């Protein structure tokens, strides 16, 4: 038969060109390879990892590198408030001279892409100043990744594959990544920032020609041998400071002052490197928890026996599970991979509200698509997460390890699970739909005095204890007699205040009506995401439709017509119907996000404040209003700049309805038309002296739906991608 | 065509509120809505649904509001058709609120 | 010593565009297709 | 090839059989149900998938199983 | 016994308290690591002891050169790289062993040495020494850190 | 070809994983030794078809001043094209008194050797 | 202030203390290799319980100079 591919026989054994693609598709799926161990799993999954470091190290170099050379780096910090940010150089053969001379927008030579990425301003605010900086930067990045690609190639080979009892050790892993990869590498960039980032924005160059002739500070490490550590937050940046350079300058290297640099409306470097000192020492004093080979130490097996509460209102408790957690890759896959989309979220959530870098929050079209990012990619991780979770379930889970710990009495109630998921899903749906029902009613025949707007008095009352007075309340932070602002009020709470009282950031937005009807949305998208995904974790041992479906696997095709037909009744499937949910929600709070925000850097927060509670005033003032310019790029009039986001936005479109012919259309129509292409071909006379070697059928039922929803996916996020470039680029 | 036609010519649907042509308006969302509601029909399967089913009978036998007419997903075939007949619904519809308040309000 | 000179991306950008995407098509098709002895 | 299965639930009922569009089930003799009758797989290698013999077995749960596995050019039903 | 009362688990003094020498060959390759260290070591205690002798030794590479030190590391990777080679394809009194051992070992401390406390103080190891012999009781370790901004 | 090197004019270099490659090392050697001959000694159709047609239908030393010119012809290409001169020009700037990627370059080569012992 | 005078005094606390009264209960718990003390109270437990006598030292140092 044939070689490809070299990992499964079965698969290699087939005459069609399903091989192909299910050489393509199980490659990565070590577990189910032939002749495969635990050893030789664990060691593939290491040189994989590091494959994946030397990927993400050479796209950050080439990042430095196309920036360096073809942008206007040296440029932008002259003035970042006027100077687009350039990405790379366009040469495209293809293009005419008009496209040459709308794509060379300035100051460049020739057609340029601008930048999105928010690169300029980091590095810009970690200290870059030159060019030349950018490109040590790059070959320091290149060098590493080759490094990591030669040290999983070296950690391939047999005199260096680690044994079994190296990576199935805990206590060690959890000691050396929470303080030397955690605390000591956040130590080291609190180091960087001290050292060369402050100095930076002070306008004194701090290269690694003079680091060690430079004071960080006019004391150094007296104060801190000492004990006089107040002594560092002594003169800190005026509030009329100019970044970068020395003027309103101070001497301070660690302060804790709260809210923005009034320039660069950022936070301020010297409260940065507090926040990574502290959480260094944090996490380094964490990383001393578990027992390594110093007798002293926690023992996490014994640790999780003995968390089981007396009345046997949780079973055995955690009994069990360190054995369940260590043997099973795709529990701890799923728990970090849950753990990152979160943390995802709260990047995005976070660096909206309060942003970093200098000239950050003035670059609207860099805040709306490093939002819309990582929003997008916390929706994958966390549906990843899910999914790992129901193949734990399916492939890792020995019920006579677990007998009556947590993770059976899981599996014991999800039927309740289930069933208070369908109903929160229901209810939110029934009542967030009503209510944007009634007042497109209301809205329609003349009447919006009549329409239910809910005030969020929850939420409100919420920023009035984080000490916002708009909402009068008058507590906890907003009230000058109480005991919290009386404490904080002398060293980090002034600005904090002054950065919350200001209606001019993304700081505790003020909320309303419309408000409380999208974030009620948004628990619907969320709860009924998490109906789908749980549903297909607990039912993937088997339901009462199929009792053995853990015998099939995780990724099956169905069951046949029988028993009333079971259609995507798989743990995959199931998945795969909550991307689409995924998708749905994330939408959502961007489509909210954005439209907020567009009406808070316009000066109308009166438009969303009034139209946002009805879904034609969605449907009006956000999608037809916001797209007149996109659709513009290119006309017979002529072109601009943003005709490559127009025929983007095409694009898109396109891609997005040619998944939804792989979603409607099944198989067995498609393999008819090819058997009648296959009679075709070979009864063609001067064309049949012309034979296939792999014998062409239609796509399986599986490879469909991964199909479709790859294009379904691709096409949805091109489109908003262009749509959200496109307004804010084009009208800010 | 995406422009000059759809984008263009949907102003007239789109500002029909507070006016006679609201139920163009009213239609044209509802529209709009039942053509994607279709397409869980269209895209999904039954095996999922007989599941949930499962779950939900379950919570309503805990309740003792069973019914003796057992709840089953729709059929394969009758998830097609329900599919396709909210899909041409909806897109018919659509097009039918948008030309008539369209020629409506420009004729 | 950094910067590539005014005419590379002339080469660079048909070159991964054109003939590294044909000699690995070409490689890939003649790899999948290979027998087993 | 395709892995199919019968257990000892099979009352020998024949249906799986007459169902079977490829004949690759049979009735052996046996004891263990009433009907002196077991169905057995003896040319799973022509078997396609179909599972018609799974919507014809009365028993619950089933007494004859497919399990989908590797692909040769009978088990996809191809003529060409 | 580096301290007493731990025996030597399989220059011997029992000193392994993380363990990395649990394996034969292995040890026996960081046994022939721990002399080629001591012996880069000793070279350059001895180079820093007379340069300084008969410009710094941090200050030292970048003053003028014949070539210069743009092209003079490719001369040097390809004789280090035969030397090395020839080194690893080749891999007398037990005393003399032992002093060879403590003596590397004692080196290596002795450039970390050169390397914190030229770049904590300044000065040249030299003058280091004869600022501790003028002054025993002040000009220590805690002066030259917390009096830090003198030296610069 | 190297001091403890071993096999998978020849000298068992092969670190990529036949007679067409034989074959094809020695004529890119021969055309090779032709064009350095030219460039050192420097300062139409249908019948090279059927004389290309007829070779197709169809000694240490000669591969080894192959391999030397075919690397010397690379020489030629890459110090014209980085100096901008020619070989008598590049040779007179060498004589009486890419960086990055040459010294990186023979560095990495030197771990390379080191490195097959090492595995 | 006195750093010398802290540091040492919140070191002695927290290794006197982690000596005398929490040593039979980090032994009952836990259930380099030889010291001559009677209660074997060895290298890692002078570091853990000096490192909490330095840190807990260094606190109250800080919370002092920031006179809170
Ligand atoms: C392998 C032994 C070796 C050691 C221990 C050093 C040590 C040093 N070199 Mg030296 N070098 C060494 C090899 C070589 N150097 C040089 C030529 C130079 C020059 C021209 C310079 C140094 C400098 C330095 C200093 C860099 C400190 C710093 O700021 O780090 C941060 C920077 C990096 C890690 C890069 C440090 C004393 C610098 C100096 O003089 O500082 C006072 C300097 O300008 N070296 C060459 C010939 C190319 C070497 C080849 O073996
Ligand atoms: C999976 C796809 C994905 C992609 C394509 C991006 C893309 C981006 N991210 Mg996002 N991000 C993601 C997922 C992703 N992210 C996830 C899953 C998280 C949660 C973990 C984040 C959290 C995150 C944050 C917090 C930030 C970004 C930022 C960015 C932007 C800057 C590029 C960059 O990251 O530099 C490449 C980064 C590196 C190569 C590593 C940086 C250095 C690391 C952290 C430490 C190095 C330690 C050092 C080696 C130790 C030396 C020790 C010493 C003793 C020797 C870029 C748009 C930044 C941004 O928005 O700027 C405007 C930003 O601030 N991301
Ligand atoms: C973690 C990364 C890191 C690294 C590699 C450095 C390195 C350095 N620092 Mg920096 N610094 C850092 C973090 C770091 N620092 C942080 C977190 C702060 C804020 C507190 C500072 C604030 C700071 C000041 C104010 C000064 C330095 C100085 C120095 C230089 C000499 C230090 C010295 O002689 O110590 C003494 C030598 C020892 C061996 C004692 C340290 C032992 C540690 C604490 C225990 C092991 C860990 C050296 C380049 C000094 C300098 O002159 O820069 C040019 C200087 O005045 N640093
Ligand atoms: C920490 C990261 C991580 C790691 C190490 C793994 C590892 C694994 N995953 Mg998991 N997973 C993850 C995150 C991760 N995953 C995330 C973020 C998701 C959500 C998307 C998932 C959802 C998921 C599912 C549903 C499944 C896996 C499976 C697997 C296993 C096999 C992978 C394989 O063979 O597919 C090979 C990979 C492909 C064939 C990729 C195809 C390309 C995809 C469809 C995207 C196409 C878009 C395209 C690139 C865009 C082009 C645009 C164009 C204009 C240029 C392997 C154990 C499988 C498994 O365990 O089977 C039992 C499985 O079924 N994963
Ligand atoms: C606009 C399109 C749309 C709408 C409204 C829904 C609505 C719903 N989806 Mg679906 N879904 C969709 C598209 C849509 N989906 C797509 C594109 C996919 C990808 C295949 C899915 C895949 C999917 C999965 C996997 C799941 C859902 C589920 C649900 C239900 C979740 C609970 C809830 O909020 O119900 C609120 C109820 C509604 C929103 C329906 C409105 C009720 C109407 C207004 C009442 C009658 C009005 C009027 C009298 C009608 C008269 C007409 C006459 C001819 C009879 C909800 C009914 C979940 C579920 O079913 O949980 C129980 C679930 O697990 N969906
Ligand atoms: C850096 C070079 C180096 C290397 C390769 C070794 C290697 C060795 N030493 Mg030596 N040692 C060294 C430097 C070195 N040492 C120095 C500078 C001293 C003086 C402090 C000593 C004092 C010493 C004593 C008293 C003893 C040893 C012993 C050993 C042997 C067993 C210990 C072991 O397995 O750890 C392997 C060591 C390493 C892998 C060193 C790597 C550096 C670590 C990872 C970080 C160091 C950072 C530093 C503390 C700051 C092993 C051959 C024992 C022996 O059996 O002698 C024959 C023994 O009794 N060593
Ligand atoms: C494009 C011209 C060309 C071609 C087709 C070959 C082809 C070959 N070389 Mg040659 N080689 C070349 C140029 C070429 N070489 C040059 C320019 C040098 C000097 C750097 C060498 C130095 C060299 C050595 C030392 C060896 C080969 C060897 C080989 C053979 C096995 C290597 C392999 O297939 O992978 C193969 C016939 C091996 C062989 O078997 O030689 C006959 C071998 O030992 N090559
Ligand atoms: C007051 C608190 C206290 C503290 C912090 C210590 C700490 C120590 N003693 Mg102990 N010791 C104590 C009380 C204390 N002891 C008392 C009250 C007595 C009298 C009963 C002793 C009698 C004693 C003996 C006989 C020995 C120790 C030894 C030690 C050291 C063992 C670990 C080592 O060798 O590191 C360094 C360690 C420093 C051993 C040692 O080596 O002393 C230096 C040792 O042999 N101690
Ligand atoms: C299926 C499955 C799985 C998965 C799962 C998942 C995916 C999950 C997720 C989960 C999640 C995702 C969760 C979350 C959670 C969260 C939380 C739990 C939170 C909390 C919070 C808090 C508690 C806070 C608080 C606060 C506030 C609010 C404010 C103030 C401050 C503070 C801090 C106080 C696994 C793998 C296991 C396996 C089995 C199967
Ligand atoms: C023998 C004996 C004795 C004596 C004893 C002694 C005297 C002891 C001492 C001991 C000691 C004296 C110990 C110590 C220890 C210490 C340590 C171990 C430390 C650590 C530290 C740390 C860990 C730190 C850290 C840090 C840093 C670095 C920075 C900042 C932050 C912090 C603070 C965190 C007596 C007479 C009683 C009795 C008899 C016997
Ligand atoms: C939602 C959905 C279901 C679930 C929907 C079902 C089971 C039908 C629900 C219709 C109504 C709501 C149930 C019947 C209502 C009764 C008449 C009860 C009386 C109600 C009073 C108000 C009169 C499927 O069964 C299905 C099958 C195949 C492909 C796609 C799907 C699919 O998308």
């Amino acid at each position: 038969h044939k070689l490809f591919p070299k990992f499964s026989q079965g698969l290699a054994q087939d005459p069609t060109t399903r091989r192909i693609w299910y050489g393509l598709a199980m490659a990565h799926d070590f577990e189910s390879h032939d002749g495969m161990t635990e050893e030789n799993l664990y060691q593939k999954i290491f040189a994989s990892h590091f494959g994946q470091l030397s990927i993400i190290f050479l796209w950050t170099s080439g990042n430095l590198f196309h920036v360096a050379w073809q942008g206007n780096f040296e440029q932008w910090v002259t003035d970042p408030v006027h100077i687009r940010p350039i990405a790379h150089a366009i040469w495209d053969p293809h293009f005419g001279q008009p496209a040459v001379e709308a794509f060379t927008r300035g100051g460049a030579s020739g057609p340029v892409n601008i930048s999105t990425s928010g690169v300029y301003q980091w590095w810009y605010t970690i200290g870059m100043r030159t060019n030349q900086d950018l490109y040590v930067g790059s070959v320091f990045l290149a060098l590493v990744s080759a490094i990591f690609l030669f040290a999983g190639w070296l950690h391939l080979q047999p005199n260096f594959q680690p044994s079994l009892s190296w990576f199935k050790d805990a206590e060690s892993r959890l000691n050396h990544h929470l303080s030397g990869l955690f605390g000591v590498s956040s130590l080291a960039w609190t180091g960087h920032l001290v050292h060369v980032a402050i100095p930076e924005s002070r306008g004194q160059h701090v290269g690694w020609d003079n680091f060690l002739s430079v004071l960080p500070h006019p004391q150094g490490l007296t104060p801190f041998f000492t004990g006089n550590w107040a002594a560092y937050a002594q003169s800190p940046d005026t509030a009329s400071h100019v970044f970068g350079t020395a003027q309103g300058s101070g001497q301070a290297i660690l302060t804790f002052l709260g809210g923005f640099h009034p320039q660069t409306q950022s936070l301020w470097l010297t409260d940065m490197a507090h926040h990574h000192l502290a959480i260094a020492v944090i996490f380094i004093v964490a990383g001393h928890m578990y027992r390594t080979n110093f007798g002293i130490g926690h023992r996490m097996q014994a640790i999780l026996e003995a968390h089981t509460p007396p009345s046997g209102s949780l079973g055995a408790g955690h009994k069990g599970l360190f054995d369940t957690v260590n043997n099973s890759l795709h529990f701890q896959l799923g728990l970090a991979l849950a753990s990152v989309g979160t943390i995802t979220s709260l990047v995005a959530q976070h660096m909206y509200s309060l942003p970093p870098y200098a000239f950050q929050a003035i670059d609207f079209t860099t805040q709306a698509a490093l939002y819309t990012h990582h929003q997008y990619i916390a929706g994958f991780i966390m549906c990843g997460a899910f999914a790992h979770g129901a193949i734990f379930f399916i492939r890792d889970y020995d019920p006579e390890q677990n007998k009556g710990n947590v993770l059976a009495r899981m599996l014991d109630h999800k039927e309740a699970l289930i069933s208070h998921l369908s109903w929160v899903s229901l209810f939110l749906g029934f009542h967030t739909l009503g209510l944007y029902v009634h007042n497109d009613v209301m809205q329609a025949f003349g009447t919006p005095e009549k329409q239910i707007l809910i005030e969020p008095v929850f939420a409100q009352w919420i920023q009035a204890a984080h000490g916002k007075a708009l909402y009068g309340f008058d507590f906890l932070l907003s009230s000058k007699t109480s005991a919290a602002f009386a404490n904080g009020q002398s060293l980090w709470l002034p600005g904090w205040l002054d950065a919350i009282n200001n209606n001019q950031n993304s700081l505790f937005l003020t909320i309303g009506p419309g408000d409380f009807l999208v974030h009620h949305a948004i628990a619907l998208g969320l709860h009924t995401t998490t109906l789908i995904l749980v549903k297909g974790a607990l039912d993937a041992r088997g339901s009462k439709l199929m009792p053995d479906k853990k015998d099939f696997g995780y990724s099956f095709p169905c069951d046949g017509p029988g028993r009333g037909g079971t259609c995507d009744i798989s743990a995959y499937d199931a998945f795969y119907l909550a991307v689409f949910w995924m998708l749905n929600t994330i939408g959502w709070v961007t489509f909210y996000w954005h439209w907020k925000h567009l009406t808070l850097w316009q000066g109308n927060v009166a438009q969303f404040d009034e139209s946002s509670t009805y879904l034609m005033g969605w449907l009006r003032d956000y999608l037809w209003l916001n797209s007149s310019q996109l659709i513009n790029g290119y006309n017979p009039f002529g072109m601009n700049s943003l005709s490559v986001w127009a025929w983007t936005f095409l694009f898109g479109h396109l891609i997005y309805a040619t998944g939804f012919m792989f979603l409607i259309s099944w198989r067995g129509y498609w393999q008819e038309l090819i058997e009648t292409l296959v009679w075709a071909h070979e009864k063609t006379p001067l064309a049949n002296l012309v034979y296939w070697k792999d014998k062409p059928v239609a796509l399986s039922i599986v490879q469909a739906r991964l199909v479709g929803l790859a294009h379904f996916s691709v096409g949805y996020i091109f489109t908003y991608a262009a749509f959200l470039i496109a307004s804010t680029s084009g009208r800010f | 065509w995406l422009r000059d036609f759809l984008w263009a010519q949907s102003s007239q649907v789109i500002q029909s509120y507070g006016s006679a042509l609201s139920a163009y308006g009213l239609i044209f969302l509802g529209a709009h809505f039942v053509w994607a509601f279709s397409l869980m029909f269209l895209f999904s399967g039954r095996g999922y649904w007989q599941e949930l089913i499962e779950s939900i009978v379950w919570a309503h036998n805990k309740l003792k509001v069973a019914p003796a007419i057992q709840p089953r997903a729709l059929s394969i075939t009758q998830g097609r058709a329900v599919g396709v007949a909210h899909y041409l619904l909806g897109g018919i519809a659509t097009t039918w609120s948008f030309f008539l308040a369209r020629i409506i309000s420009v004729g | 010593p950094f910067v590539p000179p005014s005419w590379a991306p002339s080469v660079f950008v048909p070159l991964t565009g054109l003939v590294l995407p044909a000699i690995a098509m070409a490689t890939l098709f003649v790899y999948i297709e290979k027998e087993a002895p | 090839a395709h892995i199919v299965k019968i257990y000892d639930t099979c009352i020998g009922c024949t249906q799986c059989v007459r169902a079977c569009p490829l004949d690759v089930l049979e009735m052996v003799p046996w004891d263990g149900c009433k009907a002196s009758q077991m169905a057995s797989a003896p040319r799973t290698e022509d078997c396609v998938g179909c599972k018609r013999c799974e919507t014809a077995c009365p028993t619950d749960f089933l007494s004859v199983r497919v399990y989908l596995g590797s692909e040769s050019t009978r088990s996809m039903g191809l003529s060409y | 016994t580096w301290l007493p009362g731990l025996n030597p688990p399989a220059g011997d003094n029992g000193f392994d308290p993380l363990g990395l020498g649990q394996d034969e060959g292995r040890l026996k390759w960081y046994a022939e690591a721990e002399k080629t260290n001591g012996r880069w070591a000793m070279m350059a205690v001895a180079g820093i002891l007379g340069q300084e002798l008969l410009p710094a030794w941090w200050e030292a590479g970048a003053k003028e050169y014949d070539i210069p030190a743009q092209a003079l590391t490719p001369i040097e990777f390809i004789v280090m790289g035969f030397l090395e080679i020839k080194r690893y394809q080749g891999f007398n009194s037990p005393s003399m062993a032992t002093k060879e051992v403590k003596n590397g070992r004692l080196a290596m401390v002795a450039f970390i040495g050169f390397c914190v406390q030229a770049l904590a103080t300044r000065t040249q190891p030299i003058e280091g020494l004869t600022a501790h012999l003028a002054d025993p009781f002040g000009k220590n370790i805690t002066y030259y850190l917390t009096h830090l901004p003198e030296t610069l | 070809w190297y001091p403890g090197a071993t096999a998978p004019g020849d000298y068992g270099f092969d670190p990529l994983r036949l007679k067409w490659f034989r074959e094809a090392e020695l004529t890119n050697g021969r055309w090779a030794m032709a064009a350095v001959v030219g460039i050192l000694f420097t300062d139409e159709v249908a019948v090279f078809a059927v004389l290309e047609g007829k070779r197709y239908e169809i000694k240490l030393k000669e591969l080894k001043n192959g391999r030397l010119a075919m690397l010397a012809f690379l020489g030629f290409c890459s110090q014209a094209a980085v100096y901008g001169k020619g070989p008598i020009e590049t040779l007179q700037l060498h004589l009486a008194d890419v960086g990055p990627e040459t010294a990186v370059t023979v560095a990495v080569l030197c771990v390379l050797p080191m490195i097959i012992e090492a595995t | 202030l006195d750093p010398q005078i802290v540091i040492s005094g919140s070191t002695a606390a927290f290794l006197a203390i982690g000596r005398f009264v929490f040593l039979g209960y980090q032994r009952r718990e836990a259930n380099i290799f030889a010291t001559n003390d009677p209660a074997g109270f060895n290298i890692i437990d002078v570091a853990g319980w000096g490192a909490l006598g330095h840190a807990v030292g260094f606190a109250v140092l800080a919370i002092n100079s920031l006179q809170g």
